[PDB]
């Protein structure tokens, strides 16, 4: 919030963003690993309870 | 619970803030000794009954929070107002007053804490006869009785 | 009322005179401006109003 | 009045390390009254950290430190034996946390 | 789709990924068809099924998570133009934010036991769709109102109805959830009188949001009132993907910008003046 | 809950001493 | 108004009309920007005095490979929203127009498909595709200065 | 951790998201610790209150 | 870069030690000025001065 | 002005040789620096008149320049992508484009992507005459050509030297410390 | 707890056991109870009975 | 409103009238000072100052108003654990708002860092002046700026030196003091501030002093006899020194 909110705004900092396409290949299953981690967690205390 | 330690800190207070008397302060002298001994020193890990190691263990985290704990923060907040005068005299951080008096002050506040809470520490080691732990605060107990002319449990 | 007089008579001084450059400036400069019979008519006159 | 002793005579700008408070809004050359400045940036930076990260992290905590020990928990006085007597634990669901 | 739409024009910067973002609403949709079981959990199912359907409504989050990284992703290191739809696509991400937590907070076996047919559901429910839902619409509607409408919006009162309305929406939904995590049973036409404060904060959140609604209303009637032409910010080039692009953007800005701040007092005169503003003094020379 | 869930295990809780006469 | 020499700016780009620089530098740039705005022009022939408008976004001037001196009009575009793009006919830059029917005349857009066979590399200044990233890890990235560099090591036996 | 750790950081960095945050993250990372401390505090009183 | 008084008195101080013409005279004379709280002259040109000179 | 003639009786200059030294010492391809004396000025300024300084020459940026023997330096400041070398097996005989750019997505060798990027450096064409296991630089700074001069080390340092880097290392350090510390507290 | 409903469906929720029996017509639902604290809870139906 | 009348409004309206009618962007220049160099601008036209690392030359860490409130920020938050005065709970979260505004002594005099001109160059024609900072962050910053925009201050900094016979250097052209200069719009990152004071460190280098005492003085410089550096030895976002 704080980068975006100080250092680019078009009166600060601006960039121009030259990406014809995207190219990530493991961006989802990287950051899946923190919903994967709650999920585990949900279960193993569901279990326990249940 | 809560409520009965409140009482008991506001009571500890409230007798320290009244008096150490003549009698008291002997009696304060050799539980301190006896707590030092056979409790603060004396590793809880050693004793017999894994009952009895629980109980010392108990005893000396209280003795960590209640009097070294409390004795520390009293001598940091000592050394730091003595700390930001130097600074302010120099106008530069100095060293040497951040650890030479918090030492200080851990070694002064170390025996008025262990003066207050000198009687809550002994309550803690009723273990009872079936451990020597509780034996020897047992006989501790007598004498100070005896000297009191008082009956505590 | 009386605080806006006394900004204009503030004002009005830094205008005529430097701004304190310390403490006992600023004690000074304040007690130079309370000292105004212009501020004193102000005060009449806000009161007044 | 002319004439102040105490009173350095006014003779020309003095440059802004005289000033007493650094304004936030500027006036850009073009007639604009800028608010978002790196003065501006620079003062934001602070107050924002004590609502998303400060509070965030100390309110519950400290609100259930001073209510322990002030309120004890608010725990009914009358009871037998903390031997055998229900724990009324401490506030544990954060007022803080959205849930 | 509509708050990744609007954020992409106020950037102006591609979206984080495209693909991956489709591949996921399609994962999320088929997934939809297996967490029938997830609303009847206390019917009292086979406990295979039950376990069944539990797994099945744990790993329906994977997708969102995607989503909101790629929301996230794609705001930083762009160009960032603020305007009335930016505000309203960030109040929809933050409550999406609250939304899921809940749906996987009741999506545990035991809490859902302890909260089935509640007001914990009820303030689920309401913040997943009340919220999220209508606060993407207006946002839609903010991004497109020039084409629907044919006039520029109204500054003031749009602002006015994007504060009220965001507010109502959190100041109604959060005593549903304390209420909820108090275990008020949902469909419910009265209530002791311990759910009396909480209660009448949700009423109270529900006017601001009637409110909030009227103020939208007045700015609509305020943008019919105006009768203004509006422009593209983007001016013809929503991405400046080539240095001449930036180079020609930058130029065309500082022209219009010259051209809209014609008749405006000069930053001297305009300091002057406002030097000068105060003109009631007591004795003159 | 997980390997390492509550992040505190405390194993200072003693088992209450009985004291019936 | 960091308006540069405009001799300079010529010595910067041989090549370049004089008063085109006047042009330049009259367009409020900081002078490294005009140089490369120059810079750019002067390769590219790109007319630096028409204005930017709903139409025509910029206009170009180039020599085929017959030879006939030809003129570009790169169009404004959109964000993949033609309802978003403001379709005019006049140089202006508001959108005043609103024509109920999108395609009066029946006719779907057309979305050219270029085949792999029938392609060209990329030569529409292919030197910035990656720029954006390149020049956001040089910022994220603090370098050891070439005073520190170790110099004249000794050369790999087998090279 | 981060981009240490891969040996083509760009590619890494593409690998992802084509995005780039690393000094946030970094200072996000410390600040986090910082902030982490007392909430860890808190809820090893309470578990203590809890065990009791 | 912390403390000019300091450091001339270390100077006077060096002189003395290795037992220069001066030395305790001038020794004595700059210790004969030593208050209790020197003032910090390196006063930063950026930073403001005004509102903070009180702690100086 | 006047006055400041005066002081400019004893004003000395300075040379701005600081921290970058001269680059024609160390890049074969930079030619050598000179200095170019303006012509005189033009009588007449006329919109169609074009400049008439003398031409600096026209060095156009290589595709792939020689492996220099260990004194190759930086053309642009490249990406720095790694702190470690490869040990990469190459086999005797093979031209392998060692990547420049700093962006190529294929490892060691080069990618061609240097071309689509704004940077000065092209991949270098090195051929090793015995093949084996030889460690190829990945700190893209490295004096050697093929070889990493170790120099990553070097680059690490200077980084630790940094203010912004001490604090993001020391920020990761602290949080794994602040995991130990949780997992020391943890039977407590 | 044989849990049924005689009328229509119904529910037994005991907030202070945080137990919910869904008490439907037909379906004999065999579930267990173990009271581990001693005391007097509250509840109501949990499901809109008319 | 304007029913009521005021002298001064009056005179104030013709004033401003006065004012918009005169006061002209186009002013003519008087000032203008004839080197007694030839100079020979770089590959991109430009010809060197002054070039400092005040970072380098910075304490930085250990500061003199920060470190007081930085310390003494634990006395209050150990008043505040223990609650040594035995206050109220509202006494004491008022006492726990110290340690929340201790950074801001800090973070100001960082942020004073970063104005500091660590280079100044001067481009061709002698009008326009290259000011390159970085922030303590290591974020480089460079601004063009005119050169009439320039107002020394006294060595003191308490008074506005005169804009002409100022003596900051020593003969050789080492300057004499660490000097302030007011610039009364500075365009950073493309915002114009206003009546912002920077500073020059003596630690810093005065490559070909004469000119520099030109940019101090304000006055505009005649590139007459101008020479070309063709040697790039400049790289993009090169490393240096200060950081
Ligand atoms: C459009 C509306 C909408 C949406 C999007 C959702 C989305 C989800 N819902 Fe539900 N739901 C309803 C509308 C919706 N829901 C309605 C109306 C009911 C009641 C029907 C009735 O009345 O009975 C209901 C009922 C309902 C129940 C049972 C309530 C009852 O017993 O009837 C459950 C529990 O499993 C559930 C779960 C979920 C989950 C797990 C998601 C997931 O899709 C969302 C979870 C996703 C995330 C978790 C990603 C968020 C990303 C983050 C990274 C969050 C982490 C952030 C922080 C912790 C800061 N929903
Ligand atoms: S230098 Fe990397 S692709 Fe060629
Ligand atoms: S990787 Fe070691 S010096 Fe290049
Ligand atoms: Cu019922
Ligand atoms: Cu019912
Ligand atoms: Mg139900």
């Amino acid at each position: 919030i704080l980068k975006v909110a100080r250092f680019r705004v078009l009166k600060m900092r601006p960039k121009i963003s030259t990406s014809y396409r995207p190219h990530g290949k493991w961006g989802d299953f990287l950051a899946c690993i923190i919903p994967l981690i709650w999920c585990i967690n949900i279960l193993t205390n569901s279990n326990l309870i249940l | 619970s809560c409520t009965t330690r409140r009482f008991i800190d506001e009571k500890e207070k409230l007798e320290y803030s009244r008096g150490y008397n003549q009698q008291e302060l002997e009696a304060s002298k050799l539980r301190k000794d006896f707590v030092k001994k056979y409790i603060v020193d004396f590793d809880t890990t050693l004793y017999k009954t894994q009952v009895e190691r629980d109980w010392a263990y108990i005893a000396k985290r209280e003795y960590r929070y209640e009097v070294q704990l409390k004795s520390i923060g009293y001598g940091g907040a000592l050394a730091n107002a003595v700390l930001l005068w130097r600074i302010y005299a120099n106008k530069k951080m100095v060293f040497w007053p951040i650890p030479i008096v918090g030492a200080l002050g851990y070694l002064y506040f170390q025996p008025v804490f262990f003066q207050k809470s000198n009687k809550r520490f002994f309550d803690m080691c009723n273990v009872g006869e079936e451990y020597y732990l509780g034996r020897e605060r047992n006989k501790i107990l007598r004498e100070c009785n005896k000297i009191l002319n008082v009956e505590d449990f | 009322e009386n605080i806006t007089a006394l900004v204009e008579n503030c004002k009005l001084l830094a205008t005529k005179y430097e701004k304190p450059q310390n403490l006992r400036q600023a004690a000074t400069f304040m007690k130079e401006v309370f000292k105004l019979e212009n501020y004193r008519k102000a005060v009449w006159n806000r009161s007044q109003y | 009045p002319n004439n102040i002793k105490g009173l350095i005579p006014k003779t020309c700008r003095l440059p802004a390390t005289r000033n007493w408070y650094r304004r936030t809004s500027s006036f850009e050359r073009n007639g604009f009254f800028n608010i978002h400045t790196p003065v501006l940036n620079t003062k934001m930076i602070p107050w924002l950290l004590f609502i998303v990260l400060t509070w965030g992290w100390s309110s519950f905590q400290i609100g259930g430190y001073n209510y322990e020990r002030f309120d004890d928990n608010g725990e009914r006085r009358n009871t037998l034996y903390w031997k055998l007597s229900p724990v009324e634990f401490p506030q544990s669901k954060l007022w803080n946390r959205p849930s | 789709g509509f708050i990744n739409m609007i954020v992409p024009h106020n950037n102006t910067r591609r979206v984080a990924s495209k693909h991956h973002m489709i591949w996921a609403i399609y994962v999320m949709a088929y997934m939809g068809y297996l967490v029938w079981g997830h609303h009847m959990y206390l019917v009292g199912l086979d406990h295979r099924s039950r376990t069944m359907y539990s797994t099945i409504t744990i790993m329906i989050s994977m997708p969102a998570t995607i989503k909101v990284v790629n929301w996230t992703l794609s705001l930083v290191n762009g160009a960032l133009k603020i305007d009335l739809p930016f505000l309203f696509s960030m109040s929809f991400l933050l409550l999406f934010l609250v939304a899921g937590f809940t749906g996987m907070w009741l999506s545990h076996v035991s809490l859902n036991v302890s909260m089935h047919d509640t007001f914990y559901v009820v303030a689920h429910f309401h913040i997943m769709l009340s919220g999220a839902a209508m606060t993407g619409i207006f946002s839609g509607i903010y991004y497109y109102f020039n084409a629907l409408f044919g006039v520029k919006y109204s500054r003031m009162f749009g602002y006015m109805h994007l504060i009220y309305y965001s507010g109502g929406q959190w100041v109604a939904f959060v005593p549903l959830f304390y209420l909820g995590f108090s275990g008020m049973p949902r469909r419910i036409h009265d209530y002791p009188v311990v759910f009396m404060g909480w209660h009448s904060m949700s009423t109270t959140g529900h006017f601001i949001t009637l409110v909030g609604i009227i103020f939208f209303f007045l700015m609509m009637f305020d943008s019919h009132i105006e009768r203004r032409a509006s422009t593209s910010t983007t001016l013809g080039l929503p991405r400046w993907y080539k240095r001449i692009s930036y180079y020609i953007f930058k130029i065309r800005y500082l022209q219009h910008t010259k051209s809209k701040m014609n008749g405006i007092p000069g930053s001297t005169v305009r300091l002057m003046l406002i030097n000068r503003h105060f003109v009631e003094y007591e004795v003159y020379e | 809950m997980a390997l390492f869930f509550m992040a505190n295990t405390a194993i200072s809780v003693p088992s209450v001493l009985d004291t019936s006469p | 108004y960091c308006q540069m020499d405009p001799e300079e700016i010529m010595r910067r780009v041989p090549g370049i009309t004089r008063k085109e620089a006047e042009f330049i530098t009259k367009l409020g740039l900081s002078p490294q920007e005009q140089v490369d705005f120059a810079y750019i022009a002067y390769n590219i022939g790109l007319d630096i005095f028409y204005f930017t408008n709903q139409m025509f976004v910029a206009r170009q001037v180039v020599t085929n490979s017959k030879g006939e001196k030809v003129e570009v009009l790169w169009n404004a575009q959109c964000y993949e929203d033609i309802a978003q793009l403001n379709v005019g006919f006049a140089p202006v830059l508001e959108s005043v127009d609103y024509h109920w029917e999108i395609f009066l005349w029946a006719d779907p857009p057309i979305k050219p498909n270029n085949d792999f066979d029938l392609n060209v590399p990329c030569t529409w200044f292919e030197y910035e595709q990656e720029w954006w990233m390149e020049s956001c890890i040089q910022e994220d990235q603090f370098n050891l200065p070439e005073d520190e560099r170790p110099y004249n090591t000794p050369r790999n036996p087998h090279c | 951790m981060g981009s240490v750790w891969f040996r083509n950081r760009y590619w890494w960095y593409r690998s992802l998201y084509d995005d780039y945050v690393a000094r946030e993250a970094k200072l996000a990372f410390g600040i986090a610790a910082f902030i982490w401390l007392p909430h860890y505090y808190w809820g090893i009183h309470l578990n203590r209150a809890f065990e009791v | 870069a912390y403390d000019p008084e300091l450091v001339r008195l270390e100077k006077l101080k060096a002189r003395v030690l290795l037992e220069e013409e001066g030395a305790l005279l001038e020794y004595a004379h700059f210790i004969s000025k030593r208050p209790y709280n020197k003032p910090y002259e390196k006063w930063g040109v950026s930073e403001e001065h005004v509102k903070q000179q009180i702690l100086g | 002005m006047s006055a400041i003639l005066k002081r400019a009786a004893k004003y000395k200059r300075v040379s701005s040789i600081l921290c970058e030294g001269e680059a024609h010492l160390r890049d074969p391809f930079t030619p050598p620096p000179v200095i170019l004396k303006p012509p005189a000025p033009r009588k007449d300024k006329k919109p169609d008149d074009i400049t008439d300084f003398p031409a600096q020459k026209l060095i156009p940026l290589p595709e792939s320049i020689p492996y220099q023997e260990g004194k190759y330096r930086p053309a642009s400041i490249p990406m720095v992508a790694g702190f470690f070398p490869y040990n990469c097996y190459l086999q005797q005989g093979k031209v392998y484009s060692w990547c420049s750019c700093g962006i190529s997505q294929s490892g060691p060798w080069c990618d061609g992507l240097c071309n689509s990027v704004v940077t000065r450096c092209r991949p270098v064409v090195f051929n090793v005459s015995q093949s084996g296991y030889y460690k190829i630089c990945n700190c893209k700074f490295s004096a050697n050509a093929p070889f990493c001069n170790n120099t990553h080390r070097k680059m690490v340092r200077y980084h630790h030297q940094t203010h912004r880097g001490f604090y993001e290392i020391w920020g990761a350090a602290l949080f794994v410390l602040g995991w130990v510390y949780m997992g020391f507290n943890y039977y407590t | 707890l044989i849990t049924n409903s005689y009328d229509i469906v119904h529910s037994w929720f005991i907030p202070g056991l945080g137990i919910k029996l869904d008490c439907v017509p037909g379906r004999s639902t065999h579930h267990t109870f173990f009271i581990d604290n001693v005391g007097f809870y509250y509840g109501q139906c949990a499901e809109i009975c008319g | 409103l304007n029913h009521v009348q005021n002298m001064l409004e009056e005179n104030l309206k013709y004033d401003a009238q006065k004012y918009n009618d005169e006061v002209a962007v186009i002013q003519k220049t008087s000032r203008i000072y004839k080197p007694t160099y030839t100079i020979e601008f770089n590959r991109e036209g430009e010809v060197l100052v002054y070039s400092a690392d005040p970072i380098k030359n910075s304490v930085v860490y250990f500061k003199y108003p920060y470190v007081l409130y930085e310390a003494a920020i634990p006395l209050f938050i150990w008043a505040w654990i223990y609650n040594p005065l035995e206050l109220s709970k509202n006494a004491v979260n008022s006492l726990l708002i110290y340690p929340n505004i201790a950074w801001i002594p800090r973070m100001w005099y960082w942020r004073s860092l970063q104005y500091k001109i660590q280079k100044m160059y001067l481009l061709r024609g002698g009008k326009v002046a290259k000011i390159e900072t970085q922030s303590l962050a290591g974020d480089r910053f460079t601004s063009w700026v005119e050169t009439y925009q320039f107002h020394p201050l006294t060595q003191d900094q308490k008074n506005f030196d005169n804009q002409d016979n100022a003596e900051f250097l020593e003969d050789e052209g080492q300057l004499k003091y660490e000097l302030g200069v007011q610039l009364d719009n500075l365009q950073e990152m493309g915002t114009t501030s206003q009546d912002i004071v920077i500073n020059f460190m003596k630690e810093g280098t005065v490559h070909h002093p004469e000119l520099f005492e030109a940019i101090v003085k304000g006055y505009n410089i005649d590139t007459s006899d101008y020479v070309i550096n063709t040697a790039n030895n400049l790289r993009a976002r090169e490393g240096n020194h200060n950081h």
